[PDB]
């Protein structure tokens, strides 16, 4: 409940069912995404934790971006992608940051981050009220905050631009 | 109020 609500209330909810087969409430659906997600990126810059960005095809279906995560004032940058899945918003995407593949135990093959036990469940009582925002927030964020400390100790990043 | 291009550029363009 800690990490629950904490994160989420500051992230306005979506509202249409709809997944990328879905036509004319899929577009409904994609202006919502970008609304909300447009609404967190500047909550983040308010917050001076502007830490990813995000932008797809133009059908809403593939997405991809790049994360930032400072540590000891050094700033990493990783490339993120993920597929929207036929069953969205029930069935949450799967994000991938390919090059940290092999590197970290918490991921699956071909780069796709391993999640919390909360996020799943948690997922899934809140259909739809989720989007990509709440992705990114409780999805890849908290996962950040964890792996990328011990990459980093354990001298296995490569940092590219100086800070 | 506003179109999904309007919105795509919005968020690039930030």
């Amino acid at each position: 409940d800690e990490a629950t609500r904490r994160v989420v209330s500051e992230i306005p909810v979506l509202k249409t069912n709809a997944g990328p087969r879905d036509r004319e409430l899929w577009v409904q659906r994609l202006k919502e995404e970008y609304q909300s997600l447009i609404r967190y990126v500047e909550n983040n810059k308010n917050a001076d934790n502007d830490w990813f960005r995000l932008e797809s095809n133009k059908e809403g279906t593939r997405w991809f971006g790049k994360c930032w995560y400072i540590h000891d004032l050094l700033k990493y940058e990783f490339d993120i992608e993920f597929d929207i899945p036929i069953t969205y918003p029930t069935t949450a995407p799967e994000i991938a940051v390919p090059e940290l593949d092999g590197k970290t135990a918490k991921m699956y093959r071909g780069g796709k981050i391993c999640l919390t036990d909360h996020f799943k469940p948690l997922w899934a009582r809140n259909v739809p009220k989720f989007g990509l925002a709440h992705l990114m927030a409780l999805g890849l964020g908290p996962w950040l905050a964890v792996e990328i400390p011990d990459l980093i100790q354990k001298g296995v990043i490569q940092h590219k631009e100086k800070c | 109020g506003e179109s999904l291009e309007d919105l795509m550029a919005k968020m690039k363009n930030m």
